[PDB]
């Protein structure tokens, strides 16, 4: 029952949890707070392949470790469940966007929290937009997205839905404010100049890794985390791990030097966790191909993991100080 | 007569772009080199002879130029293949950096010189190559980078630098994790642990003008060091630079080997960069820079400006992911980018 | 009218390459130093620089040019990798294809052909993808091989994925008009899906795309290699209901390679115009090709492979094209040099024999 | 639903994503299969490096990028198998119950995974099955012979196997073939102790001076030929090291790809056998999963010819144009 | 000859910890052959329960330490000499208690002799034995104070019904009789392979552990100052060990069970500084490298360093510093 | 002494602690380079390790051949039943020849004296290189050691010939080896053999100077045409008929690039692993051979250690054929 808590006395699924069918009615019921959904799909990645892959590398890292984490006095087991992933046809991204977007509105609609891990970050398009569909337009969302690139394309090779534009479409969606949207780690060159442009034009407040890195990093996180929780309905936290620095995250699509240390996410995990409550999660542009040691996916696995532990802390759901091996 | 022409994102033929600033925008008629690198130059840049009349008609302002040199090296071979891994690697980025606001490849009209040639098994041979390589480029009128190939390259470089600054002064800022102050190794002068005396040997390059950043750990023989404290040239050790802070640091050290030159040489050897940021080396070492300071020093660099960078032992085959390619790109980016703000900033042209 | 004050009608192309590449103050300039141990320096055989396949001159793809060039033979690469049905990666085939060039003379010893110099061969670059859009991506890639054909050369297309001879036999056919052309299929895999989800032009579907061709008949397609169970029956019940000859890997190995496969050059050209000959590197076996989005068992050995090229050098075609090539896969050389060595028996092999007969290219 | 067979149309784990059926004797008979896919994890019979505990995950998956239509034998695997996927001296008798259970309900277990070991408890539990009165046949390829009486004062590890197999009673020497030995790791106290048993083992040397196919199917006959029941097992280091790296011990100078799947066929022409094993896959040491496919592609091509001998082949007029 | 201090002049085989010389594991032979360390390896895996490849660790820490001269220029400290190479304890490969007896005696010889032993090891388990030979050297009259840096507490009563298994060690170390838990520090534990028993049992025993997050609240340095402080103020021995999956995951890739959010190469160095300030030490181990996940070496070659730090820094503190006067020219 | 024949026995104990040792090649023992200490330890062959690199004109690797060909042979076992041979004591190990970096004439010349030390002992020399340029000195050194009035044999499997009279204006890198090779002095052109070139690692020149000079070489093509054994025999005849001492040299890349995959420079189209093996049998059927020399191996180019482990097992079986020929065989009668 909590023989899971102590020391051993002797399908592929995120935590190794229970498999449960993308139904709300039987997630409603099975008692998790969070349904993992893969999503293998990369036909909106413009740069090296790879993407496929880390939902399936993802989950064999988190089978690796204890449900209990003494920094929290937390318990993730029985906490999340695995939806598998999402079914989408090669070749035809349409459907497999449709596919996403159906699978996102059941997890919403059975109330547990979808941790969205991906192939390319145009999948973050369909998510957001899924959730600015559940709530409705008599809502408020808020979105914060880390990564090194703006991704504020209008257009890329003429098309509307790739990676490189997913900040330009979800920044358009009905019900989020632009000064409820936050993006944080922004540097070096794969940024061209009509990313910056329609930032300014939009008023899209991004913090810049030269701009973290001049205010100490922490105080202007905790300014942009209050823009996104302060008077939203839902909220929407969106990781690449190329925001974090190369070192820490070489297994990425696009790995960028001169990012966040492993240590400074971990605190700016739990100031997030502090607003107590996130609508959904995504991961997205692991790339397991040039992963040094599975560094990366540890890390990404690392952090998720963190944040369930840290909003359960925040929440009070810690465990009873006096169970004993028993 | 030669002309200095690029495509934006490369590609020509029926779907061709041709917008004087596209290639510092999205790309808008397909996926340019972000996917697959086609025939990829350094920055997309125009190629250019390593001749001083064609690079002095195109106008360029920066020569990028590569010296894959790997056998005069004490160590491992394998920095034969760098240069490939870093021009593969500018394909992941634009030529416009949001940092600076600057289009780093029309505001210098960098040109890719292609490689220096080698003679293999010959050092000798080899390195005098690259000596008259590097002169087109430095008579052509451009600034200089030069990326490695073992660190034997500023032996030639160096030597170039010297020659083209005639009875002026020339200062030398080596960043390395090892001291490279060989006199010889097993009577050899010129192997890749030789820069700083062979430099300190240039009739136009003093003592005073001269100094060494970033190192640490053992592989670093007594000779070495007795090298700096018998000739009186400053090192701070990666220890002092955590101490004391790296601008504090770097400023003093571009003030010393810049005062009263007329140029400067700045040798920077990627394993002073942490090995966990950099696995690509023939000698990786751990205590060594992080990844937000490496770009640091490249900017600080940037604002002091030197002749001629190099970048040297870069080993992409000993890493499996592309940390180690897009260190060093950044390395130059930043150095670029940096360089232009200040330019601009002061009224000056490249 | 941008086109017209775009281009450059009366600045004509040069073919004019470096041997040995580097140019500078140590520049070699013998007439014929490119098929003779380098002279000067070392070349690109230990660095690659800024290496064309085969060291050959860049050509845009562009009919002018390529004709004011005599261009015979257009490399031309085509990385489109996302009308792909199994898994992405075949975008940095052509990259290790170019860099593995620089590990050979163009000079083949066993034809005694100067292969450069032969066909005047050129590089023609990389055909430019759309990101998620294999309709508009497959429409760039005709266009860009109508421009090699009407150029008056035969190419080599070297792909991403097996849907590049959807766009490519599309190119060949209209250049052949009203003229006949075949199609010979080589591949592991049977690659006859009607459509695969509804798609028709996915790279499971180039024989039947092919066959839809108003001047590709069934009496001059043909497909070798197949074996193993990634072969769904609709892709088989195409050839049995268009009576379209199949030879599979076990036939190949019984009655052997050579006659096999004379007999079916013989048959995709039979009163024919032209040839598109598409060959998957999974046809070859897994042990001497790791680096393929769908690698297999059960296939061509190395020597087989070289034999193959070799026999249709022989006969010739007017479009090669080599695909599903992943160079990531691979830790050492051997797929990306697997893949020089088809292209340079074919070219060998096909300029031994023109040579023979007296013609040229 | 036969739509498994086509290419997917628009709109809309386990080994040969098969059904899961329990490891139940009444359930398997009922259920309908013919074989009964049984993962056996364990590595505490292995004496070199590490990496068979993985095998049993990496070829069920390895399956799933095939379809279950073999259009060389007009034949379906699909719902021929079902999947049962499951301190050394507890587990080998689990591993014993296990291959018991399968074959009460008459069902051919594949055994996979883990060390060669293993064999000895599946052929022990065959032998048992089929009690006293019939004859068995053992058919093994491997290049190692395994014929250590004891190894490192053990009696049951991996280089042990075929030195406990061949003491099964009703496992008359003339029934038994073992095929592909060659190179050092076969000391001579396996190659005294073959020669006191009359092993008559096919060497890799003798096999390519025959021409292979001659000497295959006269050991072929050995096992099928007067034996009510036979047990073939699969070390795929038998292969050429080319053409399998990811196997425990890998070996140059074996079995081509080709060769394997023409022996398949032979094997299939007597119309059955008893127990299927595969041991000693590395995955870990594997790339492309070149070992795990080229197993895949064995075990799963001697059922459909199997099928095919027995002429249990699907309707050849069946066409994608007819599902609904 | 001073040869080894320099760059090779022109015209002019054994795996061996820095290319030392090897010594025989015995205390007579130890004693006389000058030597301050006497490394030993240990490559026992048989109390790891996670990712095989600590046995191979020796080897390759071996390997790593021959790419470095003996000369640190940072401290103007020779090594040369200062080392011996014991080679390995024999594994017999299927007897723990047995494979722990033998371990037991090769520490207990080592100590016999006066040299300290450099314990490379394949699990964590290892330190249960040299620790007890340890204290069972200085005997019960003696005091003994015990540091180990790892993200791990390993302080279960029991694991599987096993008492002496890796995440048993602390449990077992802490139960020695002359090791007060007050000269007990344990730095870096962080994440989630720490189950409850393990604080359920450290709390029990008063366990001061300096987790991660508390060593990043405090700046790092003042606490680990403190912790040193305990552990040298008032003993007579001290036993300090490495599991290397303290460092950030980033910075030691080839180790058992590999953790981000750790400490940093630079923070390591300067702790191995601030540990040599005490000037002495009685036993060091490093357990649970792991060569086969390793990266250009890059946890193997972080291991040499800070082993080679440590010892020079050890050595500047002595004053053990060599002619600084010395010139290559002086050999010609 | 002969438990190493059969199962280990195991629960064995009082080796309680294992000294230092060196990666030695089929787990030997190391003998000092020296002839005298060679001929008294009663070895036949002496494996020497040459990790130089700098006639490499190709991909970077083989230095770290010798070290990773070590590791693959310490895990065989000494007996091959094929043969009933035991290899235990047939070799030694003399570690590395010492030699400096960026000083290719001072590394040529301490190859050279390695090579006429082992030599001078009476022992077999197993020349582990880098790369190919070694051989030019370790065929002189033979040449030297045989002197003026005796006759030298010389083969080499490889894919490219290696006949630049010079490259790059240089005469001693790896391509040039041949043609340095083919100026020896007590060499023959009629007594010289190489098999296995094709595809087009092979400038014209080189073609030119081999029609020069008389150079009879079996390519790949010309071995196919022949079914390959009849053509292998007569170039072993040629090499082996009427001289004093044979030099058997082998760059992998000789073989199928499936089964040689980590070498400098592979190549599709060749020899396959049970031709190979045949073709091992026919060399040891002449009885002797004076020098063999294995270079180009690169373990960062290998497959699972695919090429090394082909490299192992030819020179395993090359030594094993010759002592069944010499009738070096074990006795049948021997038990546990
Ligand atoms: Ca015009
Ligand atoms: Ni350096
Ligand atoms: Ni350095
Ligand atoms: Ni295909
Ligand atoms: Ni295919």
């Amino acid at each position: 029952s909590y023989a899971h808590l102590f020391s051993p006395l002797g399908l592929i699924t995120f935590l190794r949890s229970a498999h449960v069918p993308l139904n709300a009615e039987a997630l409603k019921a099975c008692g998790a707070k969070y349904a993992f959904v893969g999503v293998p799909f990369d036909e909106g990645n413009i740069g090296k392949p790879g993407s496929e892959d880390a939902p399936r590398e993802f989950r064999l890292i988190t089978q690796e470790y204890f449900s209990y984490w003494f920094e929290y006095n937390v318990d993730l087991h029985g906490k999340a469940v695995d939806c598998g992933d999402v079914s989408m046809p090669k070749v035809s991204p349409e459907v497999a966007h449709e596919r996403i977007y159906r699978a996102v509105r059941e997890v919403l609609k059975s109330g547990l929290i979808p941790i969205i891990c991906g192939g390319d970050r145009s999948i973050s398009i369909t998510a957001a937009r899924a959730l600015s569909d559940h709530i409705g337009p008599q809502k408020k969302m808020g979105y914060m997205h880390f990564g090194a690139q703006l991704d504020m394309a209008d257009s890329w090779a003429g098309e509307r839905n790739l990676a490189p534009c997913a900040m330009a479409r979800i920044t358009e969606l009905p019900n989020l404010d632009i000064r409820n949207v936050a993006h944080l780690g922004a540097r070096n060159a794969m940024n061209p100049k009509d990313h910056i442009d329609l930032s300014k034009e939009r008023g899209l407040q991004y913090d810049s890794m030269f701009d973290l890195f001049d205010a100490g990093i922490y105080p202007l996180v905790e300014r942009s985390i209050d823009r996104v929780w302060s008077g939203t309905d839902a909220q929407y936290l969106g990781f690449n791990f190329n925001v974090m620095d190369s070192s820490t995250a070489p297994g990425v699509t696009s790995t960028e030097p001169g990012g966040l240390e492993s240590r400074e996410m971990m605190r700016i995990v739990d100031m997030i966790a502090k607003r107590g409550g996130v609508s959904v999660i995504d991961l997205t542009e692991l790339c397991p191909i040039f992963d040094i040691s599975g560094t990366a996916a540890r890390l990404a696995a690392c952090v998720i993991m963190r944040l369930m532990a840290s909003l359960a802390a925040q929440d009070g759901d810690v465990i009873d100080d006096k169970l004993r091996r028993t | 007569t030669a002309k200095w022409q690029f495509t934006p994102h490369q590609h020509r033929g029926p779907a061709e772009q041709f917008g004087e600033n596209d290639h510092i925008y999205s790309p808008k008629l397909h996926n340019g080199s972000f996917k697959s690198r086609g025939l990829a130059t350094f920055m997309g840049a125009p190629y250019c002879p390593p001749d001083r009349h064609k690079i002095r008609e195109m106008g360029a302002k920066i020569c990028f130029l590569a010296v894959p040199w790997d056998q005069g090296q004490i160590v491992r071979a394998g920095a034969s293949q760098g240069a490939a891994g870093l021009r593969d690697a500018t394909t992941q980025y634009f030529p416009y950096m949001f940092e600076y606001d600057v289009d780093l490849l029309s505001f210098f009209r960098v040109v890719d010189c292609g490689d220096v040639p080698t003679v293999p098994g010959n050092n000798i041979k080899s390195q005098e190559y690259t000596a008259d390589y590097v002169t087109e480029c430095l008579e052509g009128g451009a600034k200089v980078i030069l990326f490695g190939g073992d660190h034997s390259l500023p032996i030639p470089g160096a030597k170039a630098l010297s020659r083209f600054t005639g009875s002026g002064k020339m200062g030398y800022l080596h960043v390395d994790c090892h001291l490279d102050a060989g006199p010889d190794w097993a009577g050899n002068l010129i192997t890749n642990c030789s820069g700083a005396p062979r430099a300190l040997d240039l009739p136009n390059c003093n003592a005073r003008n001269m100094a060494h950043m970033g190192s640490r750990n053992s592989l670093n023989p007594k000779d070495w060091w007795d090298f700096y404290v018998d000739n009186e040239i400053r090192v701070v050790t990666m220890p002092e630079m955590i101490e004391r802070g790296l601008e504090v640091c770097a400023n003093e050290i571009f003030e010393r080997v810049k005062k009263d030159t007329d140029s400067l040489y700045f040798t920077w050897d990627t394993d002073s960069i942490d090995i966990s940021c950099m696995p690509a080396n023939s000698a990786p070492e751990c205590y060594g820079l992080k990844g937000r300071e490496v770009i640091q020093l490249a900017r600080i660099a940037g604002r002091h400006g030197c002749d001629i960078l190099d970048i040297v032992e870069l080993c992409p085959d000993f890493d499996p992911s592309q940390i180690s390619v897009k260190m060093t790109v950044n390395m130059i980016y930043h150095y670029l980018g940096s360089r232009a703000q200040t330019l601009r900033q002061q009224g000056k042209q490249p």
